[PDB]
């Protein structure tokens, strides 16, 4: 995709190059091995979400409104019974306030009560519980990662080769020890 | 016991607490002996100290003087923003010395006591590097080829804010504020749970910059 | 939000399905995951952080110096334990 | 009336404080 | 005067630099 092929793509190779590198390699797997089955926890939410569209949606349809030579019109929106599906990103659209798409309530307060109660729920589920719900497992992760590893580095440099014994005492207490990885567990030797 | 050892004063007794080295097995000794002949080295000189007395005077003054300076600059660069001149303005509402300092200053001159701050500034730090040197002097050779050269750099530093209000313009106070925080440690601590393993992890950060 | 630049959409709805689905999973994506991403290495840094640093501070104030042992049982069951990092193990006196 | 828009008369006298909060703490921003 | 709503006559001599971070730090977005 520059032999004489076409612009771009230089990007793809970019992107891959810098994947060769490991350590950001570590970083990257800090979410994919917990993780196989964790693309399945985010429909979690994505279902969490889903029905309260409709718990809205039954009390109180959208009411929405605004938020040839050109492609701007005087905004013919309202969500029949499709579009409902579709809000939900715009309703998740902010980190900030989520739902709140009807502005205007015109203080008919006790809807407005209503109205204020439900999507406050909504955000606080949404948000909050969701959004540390869905890092916890990218957040595990990580405090899984290092958890194995220096086990795995307690195996070859804490202890040595096959004693599974966990060497220091014995070795002050005779001989010379630190010379024993030269012969006795010389993995390499074994291979020679 | 020689009769030298007891001159040996509590700096030492904490940092051959915190010197770990485990190399294998234990945190054990070659740590102990290598602390211990720069200690012996240290040790000596501390009485060729002894021949003259105004780094004595100095000596049980030092962290004080240093720290004295600290707090007393910053409570000059803050100050800058605090109350930028050119207007003439009112107090506008919009330690048991360092107490009787600060009273003073605050009849200044409105401007005079400003002049005032960056003068003992330049004084202050003039201090902090002559406790410097009464800690280790003749720059006497140490195996911590890191150490000596980051403490008088950052010293030097500080000087050097001195020059960006010695007669230079406004702000810079400022930095001397931050590396002064800076110098502090559980601070620091938690400035660190930022760049130990972030050293390739600034990489980390473009990333998401290309994906 | 991310991406989000056009509004006025005006219900070429199609064109409306595949502008947010595209900017959603940006949004996913770029968003989370590698917001809790990088922070990820910021927060792991102080789980590691202390994680040594008791077990530095094992070598010194729960176990004494050289001995490679871990004190306690020994101790009770003899002599009198309480005095012995005066002498045996003082290493400013290693140092005297 | 027609539409359910007017000259928006808000303004919260006693009770709307306790209200105002959720839309007080609108947004993580 | 009436109202306290006038043209916005702002714009941070040198003072209003130290409160503006607050409004700089106005959001998580």
């Amino acid at each position: 995709m520059g032999l004489f092929v076409h612009e771009f793509f230089y990007s793809l190779l970019l992107f891959d190059l810098v994947y060769r590198e490991e350590t950001l390699l570590n970083v990257i797997k800090s979410v994919t091995r917990n993780g196989r089955p964790i693309i399945l926890t985010a429909a979690l939410a994505l279902i969490l979400v889903y029905l309260f569209s409709i718990v809205g949606y039954l009390f109180f349809k959208d009411d929405f409104i605004l938020e040839e030579t050109e492609q701007d019109k005087e905004h013919t929106c309202e969500t029949l019974l499709m579009c409902i599906v579709t809000v939900l990103s715009h309703g998740l659209r902010s980190g900030g306030g989520v739902g709140d798409v009807l502005r205007k309530p015109s203080k008919e307060e006790p809807l407005f009560a209503a109205r204020v109660i439900y999507d406050l729920l909504f955000f606080f589920m949404v948000i909050i519980i969701v959004l540390n719900l869905i890092f916890g497992v990218i957040i595990d992760t990580f405090a899984d990662l290092r958890s194995e590893k220096q086990k795995k580095e307690e195996i070859l440099k804490t202890t040595c080769f096959i004693c599974g014994l966990e060497r220091d005492k014995f070795d002050n207490k005779t001989v010379t020890f630190e010379e024993h990885i030269k012969e006795e567990h010389n993995m390499w030797h074994y291979l020679c | 016991v020689p009769s030298i050892c007891e001159f040996l004063t509590k700096e030492s007794k904490l940092r051959i607490y915190y010197t770990t080295e485990r190399d294998e097995q234990g945190s054990k000794i070659n740590d102990f002996f290598l602390r211990s002949e720069d200690l012996f080295n240290e040790m000596n000189w501390q009485k060729k100290l002894r021949a003259q007395p105004v780094l004595y005077w100095c000596a049980r003054n030092m962290s004080f003087w240093s720290s004295i300076s600290f707090n007393l600059a910053v409570l000059m660069n803050l100050l800058v923003a605090f109350f930028y001149p050119f207007k003439g303005v009112r107090g506008g509402t919009l330690a048991l010395i360092a107490s009787t300092i600060l009273r003073l200053i605050f009849s200044v001159g409105l401007q005079p006591t400003l002049f005032l701050l960056g003068a003992f500034n330049v004084c202050n730090k003039i201090i902090f590097l002559m406790s410097f040197v009464g800690n280790c002097g003749t720059f006497t050779r140490g195996y911590r080829a890191m150490v000596l050269d980051v403490e008088f750099l950052y010293h030097l530093l500080y000087l050097l804010i001195c020059a960006m209000g010695l007669f230079v313009h406004e702000f810079f106070y400022s930095l001397l504020l931050f590396d002064l925080v800076y110098r502090e440690e559980t601070l620091l601590n938690v400035i660190k749970s930022v760049t130990r393993n972030g050293r390739p992890i600034i990489l980390t950060a473009a990333l998401a910059l290309i994906l």
